[PDB]
């Protein structure tokens, strides 16, 4: 079909967040069988394999941003691979890893489709500059490189010289914001980004939230949608084995509803499953709940509706 | 400046907890997370848990799940570490150090730089007993050699440590107070020396041993025979 | 449960040239481990925070390398105050094991131990024990085995040994061969012997007394 | 500012409910740092300290009501302290303890503002008289002393001779009712109190419930609002270390939404955090979830919106 034609791109990268272990991000999302659970329904899955990420030995930090050249090279390599799989007409399923990969995962996606939108399901806004950061991590700063309206307010970080800004401020929608910096909320209200934080999700319900999201991004003109999902955007009772768990977020139900309404537009054209950390489960059953949740999110992105799916042939014979 | 103060050197038999304060000064608390690490004497440093001060995350270690509980006191910035079902393998120095909260607002930190000064924890059911100093010193006779030193033993004291000086600490050459060693009967043994030669017979030297946890002093006058 | 292994189990280097060390991981820690300076009886002072970059008050001379399996700690300007039990520590995997111990000693010409042995007191005979220790003092390096004998027949299960930290001036070591028997076992035998064994001692130094000899 | 000017009043009182341990109610809500978590945003926090509660030795019971003089003296002392901190223009943050303190926590609040309203978030209605009770506890009877329409149906209990009724029946709104006596529901339907039980919360959603609540109390005239929150009004998967846990209640999300919509009226003028019991957690992690939940509720009452908060100065410099 046009949709559910998946090119999986693994990304074992952990130098944008401190809690290591997301190097085994694609390892666990594949050994829990994302491919074979995609291959029941008609998903032409082509595994492009995990990427080889080089290890720069002289990784001198920035002022506050630490390990910047590793993230620059990893996101440049990932943006090349994503533009490769989007010139093949597939849907770039990137799965990591951490949100420090989303710089390349959206830049390479915009090398093929320059007028996309991003639905950013995360607990956090991830919109810090290298100046407004307090953390100094790059799993908290992907969006600020990608917005066109923050050019000039971003210093020339070592490694990010290739990053051309790709999306506008009014072409990114947040869902599930509940842990926002003061600097992040100042940027979020200055640029006027249409966000749906947990206040608005509790106000409207996830049906009205997804309706207003799809009317905001697709109501003007049909265009590709890049769900950059994150697994702390769900509640930690569903995904506890994630890097920065923030309590009281989206349920497993509401997460599946977001993904199903993105699928039934028929314009999902890129997906990110980030921050899966299979070593922060206090039991391995916690890791099992996290990875089964992320697998079910990915499957509901690519056609597994909870109502069920039938092949269009007769079964009553 | 950035510090961590601990208190105090406590001994518990097999019984109740070893709740240890770790007072965090200098830096902003609820912006980093204090972990804890044990050290048996002459051994490595086994990690044993980490609380965050962002929001009370437990995150304990393997082999004690279970035994440790760890909370915060973020009005008065101390951090506590309890233990349950104590055992004589836990004769360790309990350090507390700061990982940094691995939440989202907390600065990048992986590397433990306030470290607390350590806490003497020996878990044993012995009783607080006064020591019993047992030397001799024929200093200085001439048995076979030209170098006859003089030394003491300290027997049967609990808990650690004793303080052994020689001629009220005035005799200073060769002073090497030997660290303790635990018996088979859960008691302790230690020693010390100075170094005279065989050519100093008029040196009546007393080892001045004081064990303040039993608050007794034994000064041993030694005469050769 | 990553086991961290340190390749120099012991080390003894003079005030002088480089004192390079090693910490080998079981996995790829990938530029995420630390180095410490635990002097005995003290808090382990941090040397290097993440494989390099010289943490915040380190004097002038403690660079290092890593990235990403076996990491090297270099002491380029040795500075003999730095004789401390160093430790490496992985951080970016749980649980957080440390290294093993890299006890950097002090180098001197190999000194010979002064061997002497001492009887129980008469006040001990009023208390009811037997306590004989063969003392060895001012040697280098540490390795000495001491054997006890019941007038020639060997002793076990009371033979205890104890080492000090190395002295600052003569850079030597001392060991007591702690041994305790009972009063009834004391009056049975007389010739209580001590068999020393040091590298400087080509022959085993046998220092003995007799009961009520002196 | 006008709001978020908090005067904290501790209240270590446990003689209105049988499960002792809420004497360490303010002890744990302060050693989890409610003050310092208030002091990032501009909250002029002034700790008025825990109260000294006298111990009456000859505490003879009533017919069914047991320990009545202790609750009478504790609530009289608390009502004096609350009228003290409301003549200072602050917001009376009372935190206990148990709902037997809410008699004084609303009476002293009405000594300064005689035309207030109460949003009563509890699993229970707490509206028993000393006659209609079966429990005989006073953590189940604060509201009946405070309603003006139940004068004459309340006997002169020893200790409660000072209690003048303060609020009317149509100036109190319940949210989260799911464990109601027959006597309590008879009073609740006879007086016509506008309640939002869990049937109406599931029907309307917490957005429509809070909209109808604020339209019911503030739609006629601007007046102070006294959120008397309770931590069994939330679900026991979020606050298990409470005195009378009733399953299937408000989520952590819906609780934060109630508090945020009370804040954004700008008329919150008194707060109660009651029934926190740090010894009923079966693990200390259960106590940790309870106290972090109650702290987050209090912070969202006093300005911590989940969208984030920025100080009105430039951060892009």
């Amino acid at each position: 079909a046009k949709s559910r034609t998946i090119g999986i791109i693994g990304a074992p990268f952990s130098k944008g967040q401190p809690r290591g272990g997301v190097e085994e991000g694609p390892t666990v999302l594949r050994k829990a069988g994302l491919l074979e659970k995609l291959k029941e329904q008609e998903c032409d899955v082509k595994d492009y394999g995990d990427l080889p990420f080089a290890d720069i030995p002289n990784d001198s930090p920035f002022q506050i941003v630490k390990n910047p050249r590793s993230v620059g090279k990893a996101s440049e390599q990932l943006a090349g691979k994503v533009a490769e799989v989007k010139k093949n007409g597939r849907i770039s399923l990137v799965l990591g890893g951490d949100h420090s990969l989303a710089i390349g995962s959206i830049s390479g996606h915009a090398r093929v489709h320059p007028d996309l939108g991003v639905i950013w399901v995360d607990a956090h806004t991830d919109i810090n500059t290298p100046l407004t950061t307090t953390s100094g991590n790059l799993h908290g700063q992907p969006v600020s490189f990608l917005l066109k309206e923050l050019k000039g307010k971003i210093p020339d970080v070592p490694g990010f010289s290739w990053v051309t800004p790709c999306i506008s401020a009014k072409d990114i929608v947040y869902i599930g914001l509940r842990d926002v910096d003061p600097g992040e909320h100042y940027i979020l209200k200055t640029l006027g980004i249409k966000y749906f934080s947990m206040t608005e999700v509790d106000r409207l319900g996830i049906g009205k939230v997804m309706e207003e999201t799809l009317s905001y991004l697709l109501g003007r003109k049909k265009r590709p949608i890049h769900l950059s999902f994150d697994v702390d955007g769900l509640d930690p009772s569903f995904t506890p084995a994630t890097g920065t768990p923030v309590v009281g977020g989206l349920t497993y139900r509401e997460g599946l509803y977001i993904t199903e309404e993105i699928y039934k537009t028929g314009l999902l054209s890129g997906l990110d499953i980030m921050e899966v950390n299979p070593s922060l489960g206090k039991t391995p059953e916690e890791v099992t709940r996290t990875v089964n949740t992320a697998v079910a999110i990915t499957l509901a992105c690519f056609g597994l509706a909870r109502e069920g799916n039938h092949k269009p042939i007769d079964y009553l014979n | 400046q950035v510090q961590l103060v601990q208190s105090g050197a406590e001994v518990k038999k097999p019984g109740a907890s070893v709740k240890v304060s770790c007072k965090a000064s200098g830096y902003t608390f609820t912006n980093y997370g204090i972990s804890w690490v044990r050290q048996a004497p002459g051994q490595g440093l086994e990690w044993m848990g980490w609380i965050s001060a962002y929001n009370g995350n437990t995150n304990y270690a393997q082999k004690l799940q279970g035994r440790v509980t760890m909370t915060t006191d973020t009005s008065t910035s101390t951090a506590y570490m309890e233990l349950r079902s104590l055992r004589s393998d836990d004769t360790a120095v309990y350090y507390c150090a700061r990982e940094g909260a691995y939440g989202y607002r907390s600065p990048y930190h992986n590397w433990f730089d306030p470290w607390g000064q350590g806490t003497l924890v020996t878990v044993s059911s012995a009783k607080t007993t006064p020591p019993s100093v047992y030397p001799l010193a024929p200093g200085s006779a001439a048995q076979t050699n030209s170098m006859v030193t003089l030394g003491c033993l300290v027997k049967g004291y609990f808990p650690e440590p004793v303080t052994v000086t020689w001629n009220s600490g005035s005799l200073s050459s060769g002073v090497h107070t030997f660290p303790a060693v635990l018996q088979s009967d859960l008691y302790t043994l230690s020693s010390s020396v100075t170094v005279p030669s065989s050519t100093w017979p008029s040196e009546t030297v007393t080892c001045n041993v004081a064990h303040p946890a039993s608050s007794t002093k034994v000064d041993k006058k030694i005469v050769p025979r | 449960e990553i086991v961290m292994t340190q390749s120099p189990a012991t080390l003894s280097l003079s005030p002088g040239e480089r004192a390079t060390l090693s910490c080998r991981a079981s996995q790829s820690v990938s530029s995420y481990l630390a180095w410490y300076q635990q002097k005995p009886g003290q808090a382990p002072r941090l040397l290097i925070y993440d494989a390099s970059n010289r943490a915040t008050g380190i004097p002038a001379r403690f660079s290092g390398s890593g990235s990403g399996t076996d990491f090297t700690l270099t002491i380029s300007s040795l500075e003999p105050e730095d004789f401390a039990v160093y430790y490496c520590q992985q951080h970016s995997l749980l649980p957080r094991t440390f290294g093993g111990g890299t006890k950097v000693e002090i180098k001197r010409a190999d000194a010979a131990p002064t061997v002497s042995i001492f009887p129980p007191s008469s006040e001990q005979l009023t208390s009811g024990g037997a306590s004989v220790v063969c003392f060895l003092n001012n040697f280098y390096p540490k390795d000495i085995n001491v054997k006890w004998k019941i007038d020639g027949s060997e002793r076990q299960n009371g033979v205890l040994n104890s080492w000090t930290d190395q002295d600052s001036k003569d850079s030597t070591y001392s060991m007591s061969s702690t041994l305790t028997l009972t009063k009834d076992e004391y009056e049975r035998h007389n010739s209580y012997t001590c068999e020393a064994t040091h590298k400087t001692s080509t022959s085993p130094i046998v220092k003995s007394f007799n009961r009520n000899e002196c």
